[PDB]
């Protein structure tokens, strides 16, 4: 009885172009054959220029059926889009095999739920780094009856409303660890010499992009 | 406007208590300078959260993160139109929905809400007060609830200073009209934030917030003495004092929208990519 969690970003369409003919018309084709869309236009890049034509963006969506804290913190989930327990098999298995061609800039996508992400990372890779940033995120909002969110209402409640404001940012260094550790971990696997890096895909902060789905940069694929 | 009259109510009796009666409760005896201070003290706590909550951070969500095509004049297929339902954990039974905005692009969190008003997405909406003239999120739900308990503890404490300084005064009510004028003033803006207090206390005592206990009032238009409690709250701890504690006390968490660099860096997130 319960609902199977699938990929809800990706979206699919029947009209298209195949490809391996040049002379490729927008045609009806078996479902079996329908275009589905999985890597989709760079946000975190200014229009017109370079990194825009070069890069598209490949989502990790966000779950819900892996841990307790999955509602109230967000939690990412931790396999490769397209081994979702409701997501669509195509024949090539769970690699990623360029089937047509869409939206502008005659961008190539496959017949299957499967990701570019695939031909960089792997399952092992992908859920470390997920793992890593769930509880750096976790650990980063923390817990209601904890220490630090407890102290931090009471003196707030104590002045009004200017500790957390004005006065408290003056006095206290080191109680913003949790946010600039999850920044130099994402960095460092951004950085050279890191997984992420040596392969050719970026990440980008949780923190930038709303902390509503962990999203790769890659390049636009071919 | 309407916030400039909350804050005439909050700066008024602070002029008509301290040019008129913060000199006879020093040195009379016809007051505690306790009670003095405390008022001074709880007055100016209402007065710093009121503007803290007037100019915070609702917990506003940045736009367009979401995009799918710029075909169409950036068109939204028809996949993203329809509702999602997805599982939970294997030991809440209920699934959980998820819709997709179409003014801001985002696939929602749970809990978030469209104001139609400020035109973004807040991250749990209760409702936009026009008083304060903000959305009440969830980084600023502790701060209403702060400027809610002063105004009650201001106005009770001014309340029972009035009183003991009428019925010390000799004189009689001919030579303090003053006083009587504070009375009342105190008597009548001690009810509002209580009955706002008292009904945010049986709201978050069944982990609903407004806008959630508004739309679940259905077809009946009573928004007194409906039953507060629900059978299906996929979001409940087990007792009111749980529900109480995991909603008032929330934990703020980071803020999503920051670094304005207009010149175009950090895009996409303030270009108007509404369909017009
Ligand atoms: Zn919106
Ligand atoms: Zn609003």
């Amino acid at each position: 009885e319960r609902a199977l969690f699938f990929n809800y970003h990706e979206f699919s369409y029947s009209f298209y172009e195949d490809l391996g003919s040049e002379d490729a018309k927008p045609t009806e084709h078996d479902e079996d054959h329908k275009l589905c869309i999985t890597h989709f236009p760079n946000v975190y890049a200014a229009r017109g220029s370079a990194e825009f034509q070069v890069t598209r963006v490949v989502r990790v969506p966000r779950r819900f059926d892996e841990s307790r804290s999955s509602l109230e913190t967000p939690q990412f989930s931790t396999q490769l889009p397209g081994s979702e327990p409701a997501a669509i098999v195509g024949d090539d298995g769970t690699s990623f095999v360029r089937c047509g061609r869409y939206d502008i800039g005659d961008h190539v996508f496959g017949c299957s739920s499967v990701s570019p992400l695939s031909e960089y990372l792997s399952a092992a890779e992908l859920a470390e780094v997920v793992h890593r940033v769930n509880g750096f995120l976790l650990r980063e909002e923390g817990e209601v009856f904890g220490w630090r969110n407890l102290s931090g209402l009471l003196l707030d409640m104590l002045t009004g409303g200017l500790w957390s404001w004005v006065l408290g940012p003056l006095l206290s260094r080191p109680v913003f660890q949790e946010s600039l550790a999850l920044e130099q971990y994402v960095a460092q696997l951004n950085s050279p010499g890191g997984l992420l890096h040596e392969r050719g895909v970026r990440l980008v902060l949780p923190r930038r992009s709303g902390c509503l789905s962990l999203d790769f940069v890659v390049p636009r694929p071919k | 406007p309407l916030w400039l009259g909350v804050l005439l109510a909050i700066v008024c009796p602070m002029v008509l208590f301290s040019i008129f009666e913060a000199h006879k409760l020093w040195h009379t005896q016809n007051g505690y300078k306790v009670l003095v201070i405390f008022f001074y003290y709880f007055w100016v706590i209402t007065l710093a959260s009121f503007i803290r909550t007037a100019t915070s951070d609702p917990g506003v969500l940045p736009r367009n993160i979401h995009l799918s095509q710029l075909r169409n004049n950036y068109q939204i297929p028809q996949e993203y139109y329809n509702l999602i339902t997805l599982p939970t954990h294997s030991s809440i039974s209920k699934d959980i929905t998820i819709k997709y905005c179409p003014s801001c692009r985002i696939w929602r969190p749970p809990r978030s809400s469209h104001c139609s008003t400020c035109n973004v997405c807040v991250m749990v909406h209760d409702h936009h007060c026009i008083w304060v003239n903000n959305c009440i999120g969830k980084r600023n739900y502790r701060f209403f609830l702060i400027f809610l308990l002063g105004a009650i503890l201001s106005s009770v404490i001014l309340l029972t200073n009035c009183a003991i300084h009428i019925a010390r005064e000799s004189g009689g009510p001919r030579d303090c009209p003053v006083a009587i004028l504070l009375l009342c003033y105190a008597g009548l803006t001690l009810w509002y934030p209580a009955i706002l207090f008292t009904y945010h206390i049986f709201m978050a005592g069944n982990q609903q917030t407004t806008r959630e206990f508004l739309k679940g009032i259905g077809s009946k238009k009573n928004p007194v003495f409906h039953r507060v409690v629900k059978e299906e709250n996929i979001y409940n701890k087990g007792s009111f004092l749980k529900n109480m504690g995991h909603l008032m006390l929330e934990p703020r968490g980071p803020s999503f929208v920051s670094a304005r660099k207009p010149h175009e860096a950090g895009d996409w997130r303030f270009m108007d990519l509404s369909p017009a």
